[PDB]
């Protein structure tokens, strides 16, 4: 282990005719990237590099806010002739692999173990009924409220599992700048594990999914209109966004190269015709010996 | 109180902000951490790694065979045998690597490449072949005539099975353009050819047709910069516990 | 790091560390393969 | 240092002459758990003879359209022997393993294995979105079988596969493959029957082949497979 | 009394066979929680524990905002053929057991002793009338003031007992951020009793109410619309919440296991069935050899 | 004025923030503090106090004879006796306890735990008993040929009327969830049992039939993390001063 | 130190032989009121042998279905002797309790009493949204029944009432039952004809039982309070 | 600018509050005291009367 | 703390204290009961 501000630097070089030195020649059969250098490789002169390395290093390449969630629901009357239950609400069932990017760039790595900040953002619209007028937005106060798990989870609007007399809530509203706050890191183990080699219960039966991390039930996030009902219908878009923080990464993956299914494990369809097809991951060219992009003179 | 203006850039959210946030769990306790092996502290330890890269991607080849190139005992001599585009950007041969793919995250990059052989015929079986590393600015070399003038090295089969050219940094500019033009000055890197130096010889009781298994990974002189959204993987809508 | 808040966690993106140990996947290999030598 | 080897470890003795060298995962060599890392309170059970040696398991003929195999650790040994006593005896374990693959062939015959060991690698199935099942998954020492090695069974790129750990058996100059795994996991230890850490997949990314004389020959793959470090907490009843 | 960090670690031991010395054997007959350490009641090995105690601690464990109180009440016109009354306000009479899981919390510990600070979040809504249009809900004034015990309580929205000029008060808009102050300890005595057995005055009659503690009369908390009525309906909701700092807790409670049925005592009327039963807190099993969750293979 | 810029998170109401506040009553004189005894500092010191719990909890017992179980001169041997779910989350003997109520707050715990059995026979009663602690994996162990091999203590009564027996932090992960799907592995801590050793044995003028008295607390290496709403006590609306 | 005790205060000496200990509130031992934390401006009385002694209350018998008995102090002291009579002239008071509880039975005999010193308990009752009376809740030395010993006649429960200094009368190897209880209120002192500090609760966990020819005992539980650092203040006309 | 963020309470009017604010004549010479008899500091003063 | 106000008891939430002692819940007897002999 070095440290390394910038790339490393070229030394010159002369000619070299030498038995029984072979640096071009290589065994990657033991499983070692080859070591030639390029200074005694081919011939060199000496170049002095200022390039710096910090946008390469883990804490840039995954502390930069990505979006995690996105849930819309209508705020409006929902009551009935006999409802009593307002469900201007949603719940999350916490994760971080419902959208491809920020999942791809979770499962580029083994183990991570990071302190993500949460920013929420809410956006509202109206409802385009039969006679609907708008000549403005309402600022609505919003509270998410974070559910550990085995906590209740609220059933309505009106539901007194809104106290948070040990949950954390934090209340917001549509004008004032997006929500912000910090989870620490909040696994059992050492490191959040992007895959699970196994089976997250005891059991033997098949309703145990296999994949299922028995380190990965993050619980819930449930977030609500604390205004009541209007008496015209709303649709509330609320978009979580997530950025690690003190991150230290573990044994890198293969990167994904097939369009994920679904969030409860990374089985696969493939594409219809090359690039990423199940037979062809790179797209066709004519020949091995025809160059796709030549350049004719 | 404190005199105070709100400047430009107030009540705004920028997904690349540094700035600390208040804590949702006053006086937690994180788990101690453990030493798990492997650890990796830059992107730039991982593109220095061998990755196999997709050579003979026709529409001829399921799967693995992309990952091998023929090799043929010749009847002729100085036949061209395969070629590589260096447009890591565009879809060839580069773009499923760890180089590529971590690379493709970024805009721009820099640095010399290196690109090890591997022969898998018989130990019986022996051969020379030469790979050439030609700058841009003209067409592929078609002849070794044309192809020895530029940066090459010859590949003697033997104990060692494997060997390895350096793609140097030859570019006005510092850095490259991953740019969907890979035809631009600012974008092309180059081209590689693969020639057979004398020919490709193996016994009657060794298999006459071999394979040559190409890698590709970056040196101690590689930069990336303008990290992006890679188009390797898309989405259409929300993913969600269903097919 | 500036860190207002009390928890440590709280803080901003961590102190950059530029230490690099490539070898670990690169050259992960008992005896180690000296450059410029037959390395088997 | 030459292309000859020795691993004795416990009775078991393994002599290999056409070999490279020895590949350690990430650079680092199996160790005990150390106190400040321990999170059972008990005394763990180190049987160093009776566990840490090589458990040779059953071979697989390499055909001309081989697609790959693939084992789980340490589903592959939780049934054999002192270590598959200890696992069934016991709830938490915690070992590190050495893999050996051996296959011979003649100098007339060519052919390639890309010998990978992938941590936490968990299967994906393809063209369902129904999860691999019970009896697909846990395969113990018998295998498994590649569907897909051009995908490795995960959606991911066999091209990229070596980040893992890795050995090339070239019959030109190999015959022999030997990884050292430390452990795999964000726990000091886990539970054996619902968790595999490591997973070896052997893949042939050129074919078998020989020329007029050497066509069909029966060339089969050997896995031998030593635990080291094994401890064992949490004494009950077997299961 | 020692300091406690980080909890207790383990230090591994041996064989032990000796007469006359018994850990495992106690008597708790003494009132004294038994003593036998897990080293020398099994076989032991070797642990460091960096586990941090600090969010077990009272502090953080009451130190945490709670709601309160939710008045919603009509701010319309209240005017009547004679009335002379608005009635756009409401009076809290300052209690902490109107929501149960506070109310819990605060009944762990016989005595709490700490600085209260409170914040009040307001909501607007239109009341659905027969022809009510909606395009935007006003940033209206709100003065919550607190009227101590003997103190002047205000009659209408336009009362002059709102002056204030003793009386502390709080003007907040709707789209401001919540109101937030801060109450000092206020008890005549050294600390907050949520028991009291005894009587509240010298009285002998049924007046008197068993359970009233004479340091429980922490005034009112009169909340007004500070603008006149609007020409339409509105409906505003005030929830105020509680969070306890600086806390000392003293002499620690059993847990309350039943339903609370009001605010005046603790008396309790159980739930139908198990659990929580008046006869049975917990639910029934099959017998005291089954085991409800058995693992089955 | 000093330039300023609102982060996100500005005019936000955090329920778990840590700031000072705006005293409503300015100059305010405290009562003066009072010695009062038991001051509680931790929630860590309530846990480790005794609590019983509710063995006996089946649909045939009545109020306090859910806190006491039956013991019988048996005219069998290696019978069991009753068995203990550790399942703090879930309706279980383990919830109405100290340990369980306080625990139940949080999300998150760890170490090992202690069970003291009493037993209530007459002085001339005499008898012997194992209590085994099963680590979870397979079913619970129904005869003593089993459960001796997990960790157990034998009990002979005599003048020291209790037993402790300690269950030990066994466990993979650092901490364990309270989970509601008891079932799973992040969850599940293990078995309870309790087995008759050699027999009860009382004279004719004693009562035969014995009880023992079951308590459950936590030791000095226990730990409590992601503190939540119990689901211990409900609410459906506000409180009001009526019935 | 042994099983055998002797409390010897004022007058009153109680011996005891299969005792357990001595159990203190909380760890502490009642004390006279310090000059910092004292409130009233008048010398408080402090009579030592006339107040500071065993007053024995009367017994109750131990039934197979007994629930379970209370005893709120002052209250139970409040009509008997110098202490009832210094409550009565004076408006302030205080003071600590020492507890003692008999029990005694055969060693064919089987039972077990659950001695819990309340603070501030709090009566809740059942089924009613009435507030406890003066009548149910004042009960003098003659003491209360509960109705619901499971629950504390609170809400709470009686598995949780460890909480609360407590002793255990086993009759396998007690009799008498021990508890040093210290002054209990937010405020230096307080009235006692209107509020009750400690509430003693015998609570019979294991029913009083015998075989064959010890049915049926008629078993009385005694009760021995003694008043400990008594202070009165605002000397006025009996109430 | 300074990272900043508005805690709950902003905007607020609390009559009870104790904060400096902004002179509406600026350099203003107020009147030079004169002793007073029966100045009051305390209202425990008058209270002893 | 940092109490940004005149008064004491505005400040944040106080200092944390990790004094313990459960002896007075777990031990309130007047004659200590040594570990690993008969309690009696
Ligand atoms: C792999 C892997 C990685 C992880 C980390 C997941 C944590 C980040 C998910 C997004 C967090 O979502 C939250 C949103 C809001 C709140 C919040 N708490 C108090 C009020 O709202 C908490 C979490 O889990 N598995
Ligand atoms: C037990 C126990 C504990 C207590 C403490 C109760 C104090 C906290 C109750 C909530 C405070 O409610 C207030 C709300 C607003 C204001 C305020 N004062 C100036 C303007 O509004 C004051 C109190 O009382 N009994």
């Amino acid at each position: 282990g070095e440290i390394v501000k910038t790339v490393a630097n070229t030394v010159e070089s002369e000619i070299k005719a030498e038995l029984g030195v072979i640096p071009s020649l290589n065994a990657v059969e033991t499983g070692a990237t080859s070591n030639t250098e390029p200074e005694e490789a081919i011939q060199t002169r000496t170049v002095i590099n200022m390039h710096g390395t910090a946008e390469c290093l883990v804490e840039n390449f995954l502390g930069r806010s990505a979006l995690v969630c996105m849930r819309s629901f209508e705020y409006k009357n929902h009551s009935t002739s006999t409802s009593s239950i307002q469900k201007n609400f949603f719940i999350w069932t916490l994760n971080t692999r419902e959208l491809v990017q920020i999942r791809r760039k979770m499962e580029l790595f083994t183990y991570l173990r990071f302190d993500t900040e949460i920013t929420i953002v809410p956006t509202l619209r109206l409802f385009s009924s039969s006679n609907v007028s708008f000549s403005g937005l309402p600022n609505l106060t919003l509270q998410a409220m974070y559910v550990p798990t085995g906590a209740r989870k609220p059933s309505s609007q009106d539901s007194f599992e809104w106290q948070s007399a040990c949950n954390p809530s934090v209340f917001f509203k549509i004008n004032d700048p997006p929500a912000r706050l910090t989870i620490p890191f909040m696994s059992i183990n050492s490191a959040y594990a992007n895959f699970y080699d196994g089976f997250a219960g005891f059991e033997k039966k098949a309703t145990v999914l296999y994949g299922i991390n028995p380190a990965n039930t993050m619980g819930n996030l449930c977030l609500r209109v604390v205004n009541s009902y209007q008496p015209v219908q709303y649709t509330l878009t609320v978009r979580v966004y997530m950025k690690p923080k003190h991150i230290k990464a573990w044994a890198p993956r293969a990167p994904r190269t097939m369009p994920y299914t679904n969030i409860l494990n990374n089985n696969y369809a493939g594409r219809s015709a090359a690039p990423n097809a199940p037979t062809a991951i790179v797209s066709h060219r004519s020949t091995i010996k025809t160059m796709p992009n030549d350049i004719n003179l | 109180g404190v005199p105070t203006c709100l400047l430009p850039g107030s009540n705004q959210f920028l997904t690349t902000d540094d700035h600390s946030s208040a804590p949702a769990f006053p006086d937690f306790s994180p788990t101690p951490e453990m030493h798990i092996p492997g650890q990796v502290h830059s992107m730039l330890e991982i593109v220095q790694i061998e990755s196999m890269m997709e050579i003979n991607n026709v529409n001829d080849a399921s799967g693995v065979e992309r990952l091998r190139v023929q090799i043929s005992a010749q009847s002729d001599m100085d036949q061209l045998l395969f070629n590589i585009p260096l447009d890591i950007q565009l879809e060839g041969p580069l773009r499923n690597t760890l180089l590529g793919n971590i690379s493709r995250y970024y805009t721009h990059w820099s640095g010399s490449l290196e690109m090890t052989f591997m022969f898998c015929g018989s130990f019986m079986t022996t051969g020379k072949l030469i790979i050439c590393y030609t700058p841009p600015g003209g067409s592929s070399p078609t002849d070794r005539m044309q192809a020895m003038l530029a940066t090459h090295v010859v590949w003697d089969f033997g104990l060692q099975s494997s060997i390895t050219i350096i793609i140097p940094w030859i570019s006005g500019s510092h850095y490259r353009m991953f740019n969907t033009d890979a035809k631009a000055i600012n974008a092309n890197v180059g081209y590689v050819t693969c020639f057979m130096q004398t020919n490709l010889v193996a016994p009657v009781g060794a298999a006459d047709q071999c394979y040559i298994v190409g890698m590709v990974a970056a040196k101690k002189d590689f930069n990336l910069r303008l990290m992006r959204d890679s188009p390797d993987i898309g989405q259409s809508a929300i993913l969600p516990e269903q097919a | 790091q500036i860190n207002f808040y009390k928890d440590s966690y709280a803080a901003s993106a961590s102190k950059q560390d530029f230490s690099q140990d490539p070898s670990k996947f690169t050259e992960p290999v008992a005896e180690a393969l000296k450059a410029g030598a037959p390395v088997l | 240092s030459d292309r000859v080897l020795q691993l004795k470890l416990g009775n078991s003795s393994i002599v290999t002459q056409e070999a490279a060298n020895i590949c350690c995962a990430y650079g680092e060599w199996p160790t005990y758990l150390p106190d400040n890392e321990a999170v059972a309170i008990d005394k763990p059970t180190q049987p160093e003879t009776s566990t840490d040696r090589f458990y040779t398991l059953k071979s697989k003929k390499w055909e001309s359209n081989s697609t790959g195999w693939w084992w789980k650790l340490p589903d592959a040994l939780n049934q054999i022997g002192m270590f598959g006593q200890n696992v069934q005896y016991h709830y938490l374990y915690r070992s590190g393993f050495l893999c050996h693959v051996q296959c011979n062939a003649t100098k007339f015959h060519q052919g390639t294995l890309l010998i990978v060991a992938i941590p936490e690698h968990q299967i994906g199935k393809k063209g369902t979105g129904t999860s691999a099942s019970f009896a697909e998954v846990m395969k113990g020492a018998e295998g498994g079988v590649f569907e897909q090695p051009y995908l490795l069974d995960d959606g991911t790129s066999l091209a990229c596969a070596l980040v893992y750990p890795h050995q090339w058996i070239n019959l030109r100059t190999n015959n022999s493959a030997t990884i050292v795994l430390p452990w795999m996991n964000s726990a000091p230890m886990d539970f054996a029957l619902r968790h595999n850490n490591w997973t070896l997949a052997v893949i042939p990314v050129c074919p078998l082949a020989g020329g007029t004389g050497n066509t069909n020959t029966y060339v089969p793959i050997t896995i031998s497979i030593a635990p080291m470090c094994a401890e064992y907490n949490g004494l009950r009843n077997a299961i």
